């Protein structure tokens, strides 16, 4: 014992848990849910088939209405309008509109893609040229729905619903330590360790951060990319908010009235989700350090302009990684390990079937022991299963799957950049 | 309840749910070590717990069993060895007799309601409850036996149950649990920025595991087998509030006498084996046959150990020596002849079972372990030990008795005659009392009145010039005024 | 061995409770339902 | 079933009511096996689709049968014991008192003092009662039954019934034989990761034949195959003493047996260190140096053929055998030998000697009498005796079911009483018995000076602090009753 | 002469098959190749029967 | 099954274990060829053997 200094080794990391997505605690593998789409059309399950609901979508305003007597011509590349028309155009997002023609004009013949025929409706529509229209049907039309005094073609429009599912599976995860007598003789008489409890500690540990690290590395997966579409400024750079582009900052210097441009753009992307899910604004973001930093330094309030030390939310990645509650509205959390400088935001309600993202356990951290006795070396380990998933309507683009059944199971073609409960920022400048 | 696991007890998962929940509306809060005083052991889960199903219980016990409750289980086995012996079930013996007593045309342990309570009516039915309890266990003749194995092991358990059908009215018979099957736990539900200090209901249940695919002990052919959980509300138990230095693992009061028990076991068995051996004869033959194989020189072996070997044994059966007749020889003429010329062939003799003692430590050590067992110093009037066991006793009874008052409680409030409120409220005192050995009892009483008396005879001469007769009664006769007014009052009726 | 097998991560063997080894299943837990809020 | 031992079939129908009485039971949700003492229970686990009581079965029969062999070794063991010195005498004095009786004295009898249907109802349990006695020949015979319980730790009998008309014609008790019959209890019942049922156990026994000759065991064989045979139709009972665990019943003997060989094994000891070389010893030696054994042989016969003795003790009559007179001034010996050599010489060899200072002996013989259950008194009153007072009062107390039993079961078939009223009678309807009367007499003689000595000295203050009614409640502990009845027989002798 | 037979299986399996028949089945495969070695002991014995 | 019902056992206390049995038998030569039981179930006893 020639004046043994003590020992080190290194902390272990904290989790943010499941604080953010379902927990869904299983007694059985292989779980399911199932859900209830409205829908119209005489055929809840068709190619073609619409949704009564939806929040992207505008609803068919004259569904019941005068449509129900007469097609409306529909809206389309090259082609002219008539004064007093209107016209029908189902839109990539804001869905069914009515467009009353002010002026006959033609619409961009040059238009290949939807999105660039949505692109002139819209300029269009801006212009005054088309107007959004909605009215009931002429009662005498009405008068004779059902065949009735010899009349024909004349059916009321229905409705009904198509209920389906998606299931889920539990992928597993285990780890040994596979160790030596002697080394953990020695151990027993340099620092007094049981050297098979601190590796029992190290293999739980291990495959406790991956699961956790798995969450936040899908949560990053399947959401959408912010900072686009309607929550763009059109002469910034798409997806990525920087301090040194004023473009983002409305022109701000003076860090007391620039910082708060984030918060600005913050809420702009939460409440977006809100019009993505149809449940509510975000209520959790999830940022590098660097970004909760800032947010942590200016005043989040509403204030002429604010600027201090990063007081306002724990900071460290070392006691916590839960950082607070921006502005008393969202849970904050740190991205330990972020890759470059970011954060996303996202909103899981009450019921824990609504949250996006799911996880739910049904196995865990079974320990395993034993010795081989070819050396008689111990063996241990531990074994963990589970599986997740993800929201039916989760990518709300679509208004149904194909076969009425799914896997409920993450995949890129399930969800790789398309959850509505969670949209990506970029970060940069700081 | 996520689940309803183990549907068996849900009235009990409903009782301690309840419970659980009233603790949390509670404010059990601002708490730095988990407010467990003493009991089963401390586990900590996560904010909002993330710790469910049972299969997370099953991590619990694991870590709580491999390195925990294992030990557990020898110690019971280790009571039990310790008891096995004499010199120690005695002590047991002498302390369940102390602590229960039974006699001829009197009662036994009973209920005793003479503190305020709503009604009488209500007392009556709290008596009649307590009866069943004592009716259910056979206490008024196994009570001994219940006693007794709560002491040894310093735990008693017992298996409460719910009809369901009309659980209104649903206790019925107890039924006491297989010792070393069931672990017990109390987990943390909760967690803040590094140390929680806030409520917690601490679940308050219980898993039974064991199976005689290992035995203990063989000749058993049944089990727990595997992870049973139930709720805390299902059983009924009591130990003593004595653990290790640290943890629950709970030990007994015998516990002390582990240690000179096996001393004194092992200095008996090592003073028999000292005079026990070479008690008989002994002699080694020393035999000068060289120049030969084995094959060879096995013939002159032979020729002398068929020959010197005075092939008899000592019948203790009967006391006779096997074949030795006549009884005895005045002399027993043994021979040997020598081939080399110097006298080198020889017979040795061993020292023999000789008696060294001064055999005083062993005595030292049965004294020490009958004192280890909690045992008055005189055994093998009154005075300090009687005084300071009747103590040791009342502290057992006082312990002992929640294996009343739970089930008491446990079936007032099923059926409604009171409240959880009105329970919490009224004990306090609630208490039961325990028979007192009558013949030991007058013997202390009449002592103490005759020191009364002599020292009332020897103030008599200056009770009217110093002492006054109330005051002579209120501090020699140590009587209360109520007291000595209704003595006075008596006294007029008797000379009337 | 008597391995239980596992699923082909297909949902509709898993929905049918069909797997690759000894044990097919019953089915799995309902773990509840979607409907869609309706607008105001 | 064909219940093709019809031995029983009454017997069995009565075991067929209680089980069904336990199938319609609430006493579910119990995972314990609800069991304290008795019969050996175990899984026999059926009626459900996993069949698990096969392996309960097999477990049975490829074992038979280590319980019923570990009973015998230790009932065995418990009257080799009892063979020996002291034990005997604790044995004794504790059936005797047990179970006093002298001309005249009252035997084991039940004291119904509580609550009947009818007075008419107590005399016919009482005159029932005594013919269980009468079947047991309790008046002559009621100490062996008692001392077999005791000491092999159990007591058991077989019910005999007509069986033409079963409940009439009911008849004596066949004391059974220790070491033939097992009891047990099957637990055929299962659920939900294990049983969690009501069990009956129907805690039926198993009857073995066997016919030992003068094997002193089952040398050869007991008599092939048991007998199970329906609970209702023997009585028993047991000492509450098993092993560190399980069914393993052991007698009141078997705390004592660890000391017991200790003592018999020291014992024998100091037999043997005291007889052994008693007698003169010593080895003759002959140098045959450098001789053949065909030569050697002789030489050394030449003195040990020649200064051999001839004495041996006439243990019949004090005398050395064949020798007259009694003893020579000196034994001449003498021996020629080749060389000046210490070779062919007699060399002697140690004797008899003292050693104890018998205390380790005594330790042990002290510790022994002890764990016999016996008072330190034996080889006024004090705290012993009225513990093994109780102790003995216990003892009868569980041996009471010896006649609780056949007592029901009698007067529940003649019914005379009914199974719900035997249930709430007791409760207690407790047998109470003769005792040493002798000695109660001076306990309560005592009792009474003690009492007299305390008035005695109150008399001065009798007056003026402690008053008559206080004095004889608290003083003489007479009740309020007694206080009353004693005045008014003192105003009629005064008259 | 000697007899022996294994379960040689899955814990994985025993994990759910608890979850889904409440049905360890540990407990069951001991069962039966208890019940299976019992079982061809008595018919071997029937056998030898018949055989002589 | 039929357990045991029509069979012996004797268990054993060591494997591979032993039995053994005694035929009376006459003419003072226990081990002959023609050498005749006492008591043999199949066969009359010789009358004329302790006799003429």
């Amino acid at each position: 014992g020639p004046a043994v200094m003590g020992m080190v080794r290194r902390a272990i990391p904290n989790l943010i848990a499941f604080d953010i997505c379902g927990v869904q605690p299983m007694n059985s593998p292989t779980g399911q849910v199932f859900a209830l789409r409205a829908v119209y059309g005489k055929d809840p399950v068709a190619a073609g088939a619409k949704e009564a609901f939806h929040p992207m979508y505008g609803p068919d305003a004259m569904f019941s209405g005068q449509g129900a007597a007469k097609k409306f011509p529909a809206l389309a590349a090259s082609t002219q309008t008539t004064v007093g028309d209107i016209y029908t155009h189902f839109f990539q997002e804001t869905g069914t509109v009515y467009l009353q023609a002010s002026v006959q004009v033609t619409i961009d013949a040059g238009a290949t893609d939807a999105a660039k025929l949505d692109a002139e409706i819209k300029k269009q529509m801006e212009a005054g040229a088309l107007v959004e229209i909605a009215e009931g049907m002429a009662t005498s039309i009405a008068e004779l729905q059902e065949g009735f005094n010899g009349s024909t073609d004349n059916p009321w429009n229905e409705m009904g619903f198509r209920i389906d599912k998606q299931v889920i599976e539990a992928k597993s995860r285990q780890l040994k330590a596979a160790y030596s007598i002697e080394l953990a003789q020695d151990l027993r008489a340099v620092h007094g360790m049981d050297a098979d409890a601190e590796l029992s500690g190290i293999l739980a540990t291990e495959i406790m951060l991956e699961i956790n690290r798995e969450v936040v590395d899908w949560i990053n997966y399947s959401a959408q990319v912010g900072k686009s579409g309607m929550t763009l400024t059109p002469g910034s750079k798409a997806g990525v908010f920087d301090f040194q582009d004023p473009i983002d900052i409305r022109g701000a210097r003076w860090a007391g009235e620039s910082f708060k441009a984030l918060l600005f753009q913050i809420d702009k992307e939460a409440v977006e989700i809100a019009r993505q899910t149809g449940r509510g604004e975000g209520n959790f973001i999830i940022a590098s350090r660097n970004v909760v930093n800032v947010l942590a330094s200016v005043d989040t309030g509403i204030s002429y302009a604010a600027q201090g030390l990063a007081t306002g939310f724990s900071t460290d990645t070392t006691k916590s990684v839960f950082a607070g509650v921006l502005g008393g509205k969202y849970r904050v959390y740190i991205d330990q390990y972020a890759k470059q400088d970011y954060f996303t935001v996202g909103y899981k309600g009450p019921n824990e079937m609504d949250a996006g993202i799911y996880y739910a356990p049904y196995v865990a951290l079974t320990p395993l022991r034993g010795s081989d006795p070819k050396n008689f070396q111990p063996v241990m380990g531990f074994k963990t299963r589970y599986g997740i998933g993800i929201n039916p309507f989760a990518e709300s683009a679509a208004q149904a799957p194909a076969s009425r059944i799914q896997s409920g199971m993450p995949s890129i073609l399930n969800s790789l950049g398309k959850n509505a409960y969670f949209r990506r920022v970029y970060v940069k400048g700081i | 309840m996520k689940f309803n696991v183990l549907s068996l007890f849900a009235p009990w998962a409903k009782m301690d749910e309840r419970n659980f929940k009233d603790q949390e509306k509670e404010d059990l809060v601002s708490i730095t070590a988990p407010k467990l005083d003493d009991g089963a052991r401390e586990f900590e889960v996560s904010s909002n717990e993330a710790a469910s199903p049972y299969n997370a219980a099953f991590q619990t016990i694991f870590g709580s069993y491999e390195p925990g409750m294992k030990t557990t289980r020898e110690l019971i086995d280790t009571y039990r060895n310790l008891m096995n012996n004499y010199e120690v079930d005695n002590a047991v013996s002498e302390i369940v007799s102390d602590a229960i007593v039974y006699e001829d045309d009197t009662e036994v342990v009973a209920l005793n309601l003479d503190k305020s309570k709503f009604s009488p009516k209500i007392k009556n039915m709290m008596l009649d409850e307590f009866s069943d309890v004592l009716n259910h266990l056979s206490f008024q003749r196994k009570g001994s036996d219940h006693f007794r194995r709560w002491y040894v092991d310093s735990r008693i358990f017992f298996h409460k149950i719910i009809d369901p059908k009309r659980p209104k009215e649903g206790i019925k018979e107890l039924r006491r649990l297989d010792p070393r099957q069931v672990q017990y736990v109390r987990e943390i539900i909760t967690e803040t920025e590094a140390g929680t200090k806030i409520v917690k209901g601490y679940k308050e249940y219980f898993i039974y595991d064991t199976a005689h695919e290992s035995y203990a002990c063989d000749g058993r052919m049944y089990e727990a087998g595997t992870k049973i959980k139930i709720p805390k509300a299902a059983v009924v138990y009591a130990h003593s509030g004595l653990v290790d230095c640290c943890g629950k693992n709970i030990i007994g009061y015998l516990h002390r006498a582990v240690k000179p028990a096996n001393q004194l076991k092992l200095l008996e068995d090592a003073v028999v084996i000292y005079r026990i051996t070479r008690a008989p004869d002994r002699r080694v033959w020393y035999v000068d046959t060289g120049n030969m194989p084995a094959r060879k020189a096995a013939e002159h072996m032979q020729h002398v150990m068929n020959t010197m070997k005075n092939r008899v044994v000592y019948d203790a059966s009967t006391g006779k020596i096997k074949n030795q007749q006549h009884n005895m020889s005045m002399t027993e003429d043994y021979w040997l002849q020598r081939r080399d010329g110097k006298a080198v062939t020889e017979v040795d003799t061993l020292p023999g079972a000789d008696n060294t003692g001064n055999m005083e430590d062993i005595r030292w050590f049965r004294q020490a372990l009958y004192m280890a067992l909690r045992v008055p110093l005189s055994r093998i009037s009154i005075t300090r030990d009687e005084l300071t066991f009747a103590k040791f006793i009342r502290e057992l009874q006082h312990k002992f008795e929640e294996v009343f008052l739970d089930p008491l409680k446990t079936n007032l409030l099923l059926k409604g005659i009171i409240t959880e409120d009105e329970w919490n409220d009224e004990i306090n005192n609630i208490k039961i009392e325990f028979h007192r050995d009558s013949y030991f009892a007058e013997l202390k009483e009449a002592e103490i009145l005759e020191r009364r008396i002599n020292m009332l005879t020897m103030a008599e001469p200056f009770i009217g010039k110093y002492i006054s007769h109330r005051t002579a009664m209120k501090d020699i006769l140590q009587m209360t005024d109520e007291e000595i007014e209704q003595e006075a009052k008596q006294i007029e009726e008797e000379s009337k | 061995a008597e391995i239980g097998g596992d699923h082909g991560y297909n949902a509709t063997n898993i929905a049918a409770g069909q797997t690759s080894g000894a044990v097919t299943q019953i089915g799995p837990a309902v773990m509840g339902m979607v409907r869609r809020a309706i607008p105001n």
